[PDB]
C-alpha cells in the first residue's frame, strides 16, 4: 500500500509499447525529401508526372 | 521597366487574382512554372505575392 516502485516491470512494458506506437505515429509527419508532408496538398498542387 | 541591377519589386495582397485570363493569352513567348501547375492556378489562395 505504501511503498511504490515495486511494479517496475509492468510499467516498463507499457512504456515500451506506448513509446514505440508514439514514435511510429510521429514518423508520419516527416518530409522524406519531398516538398510537403501531407499527401492531400501535393496531389492538389502538382502535375502527375 | 527598370534595369537588371535595379529591378522593381512590388507586393500583391488583398486582391482577387484571375490567372486563367492571364494564361490563355498567347502573347507570352515562354511561361514555365515550378511547383505549381498553371492550369491549377485558379483554385489556390495564397498569403502574399
Amino acid at each position: 500500500s505504501s511503498t511504490a516502485s515495486a511494479l517496475g516491470k509492468l510499467q516498463d512494458v507499457v512504456n515500451q509499447n506506448a513509446q514505440a506506437l508514439n514514435t511510429l505515429v510521429k514518423q508520419l509527419s516527416s518530409n522524406f525529401g519531398a516538398i510537403s508532408s501531407v499527401l492531400n496538398d501535393i496531389l492538389s498542387r502538382l502535375d502527375p508526372p | 521597366f527598370a534595369s537588371v541591377y535595379a529591378w522593381n519589386r512590388k507586393r500583391i495582397s488583398n486582391c482577387v487574382a484571375d490567372y486563367s485570363v492571364l494564361y490563355n493569352s498567347a502573347s507570352f513567348s515562354t511561361f514555365k512554372c515550378y511547383g505549381v501547375s498553371p492550369t491549377k492556378l485558379n483554385d489556390l489562395c495564397f498569403t502574399n505575392v
